[PDB]
């Protein structure tokens, strides 16, 4: 298994045949 | 013109290194409703800002599409929760056009409530309580220090709650360093789960894309730009890019580490939308003859508030957009 860590700013999309929410987690 | 992503970029540019979070559908739906009572250049800017061409058929399809979406959501979701709604709060002094009210009720299933805007405190309580109720307590105090010259406030709300198809094990969550920058580090609870995931290495924009499914048809997409490439990824965001990611996804085994987090976004869209060419509606030259024949009617502001909570069990997200009209 490939190790993938989200420990840098990342984007998040919540989708369902439409883009319900969109954002950037810069400072959790 | 790409509404969702041109808006994203405007927000990102207005607040560098800050969290960004909003609901594209909440805002687009609000702008679509606003166009119902707009005319001439004011309406043109709104439709073009949404990404439509000059074809009348495109305008009809815009509303038909949203009406279909709202009607579809009247059916119980399968595996999760998704609510989307609209409401008009109007003062008794205000005289709305018959056609606008009818279109709002028929196309957008809008609720219509009388409001005494002279009582600013009471108006805020009425509307904020409504928004809080519709968002199950997630969007509180949407309106703050209300103008008092307000005559109509159009509200759109959206509420989403879903469990991950496969939850993260709480025993797999440990504190780890999160690098806001190479020099700015913050401690965060890092969740983890080894499993098969839809994955793509985008060498064009230089980012890794991972899809994490919710119970039901919805899914979350997390994008991790390569070191130093966040700006590059942001510049490349588009409807086409999203379509590409979703269709090119391949299954791969990953030991995924994702932070447990909660972020939010609070915006005064009237200061941002002009960046997308939508400006007249916020001026004294606004053509809102479709909503009221009363003189000097314009949108003073369009406030948006959105919040999201991501944890081991799933995600809760909500947002509301309040479009305020004044005389």
């Amino acid at each position: 298994s490939q190790r993938l860590v989200f420990n840098r700013p990342f984007l998040m999309f919540i989708v369902d045949n439409n883009i319900l929410f969109l954002g950037k987690v810069n400072r959790p | 013109r790409d509404f969702t992503f041109d808006l994203y970029r405007a927000l990102a540019s207005a607040a560098p290194s800050q969290n960004i979070f909003f609901s594209p559908v909440s805002i687009s739906m609000s702008l679509a409703m606003l166009s119902l009572g707009a005319g001439s250049s004011t309406k043109m800017q709104i439709l073009e800002g949404l990404g439509l061409n000059l074809q009348k058929s495109s305008e009809k399809e815009l509303h038909r599409g949203f009406q279909q979406l709202l009607q579809e959501l009247n059916q119980p979701r399968d595996g999760f929760q998704l609510s989307l709604g609209n409401a008009l709060f109007t003062d008794l002094v205000v005289d709305l056009q018959d056609t606008f009210v009818s279109a709002m009720k028929t196309l957008y299933l809008a609720d219509t409530f009388p409001t005494n805007f002279r009582d600013s405190a009471g108006a805020m309580k009425q509307i904020n309580d409504y928004v809080a109720k519709q968002t199950k307590g997630k969007i509180v105090d949407l309106l703050k220090n209300l103008d008092s010259n307000a005559v109509v406030i159009m509200v759109n709300y959206i509420f989403f709650k879903a469990k991950w198809e496969t939850s993260f094990n709480h025993k797999g969550t440990q504190e780890q360093d999160f690098y806001v920058t190479s020099e700015t580090v913050v401690r965060v609870p890092m969740m983890s789960r080894e499993d098969q995931y839809h994955y793509l290495l985008d060498r064009n924009l230089s980012c890794r894309v991972v899809g994490v499914p919710y119970q039901g048809n919805a899914t979350a997409l997390f994008i991790l730009p390569s070191e130093g490439k966040m700006q590059q990824v942001e510049n490349g965001l588009s409807e086409k890019t999203l379509r590409k990611w979703l269709k090119m996804f391949k299954k791969r085994q990953l030991e995924l580490y994702l932070p447990k987090f909660s972020i939010e976004g609070s915006y005064q869209l009237e200061k941002v939308l002009p960046s997308l060419g939508i400006s007249n509606v916020f001026t004294s030259h606004a053509d809102l003859s479709g909503i009221s024949n009363h003189s000097n009617i314009q949108v003073s502001e369009m406030v948006h508030k959105a919040v999201v909570e991501v944890d081991e069990s799933g995600t809760r997200a909500a947002a509301a957009t309040g479009t305020i009209f004044t005389f």
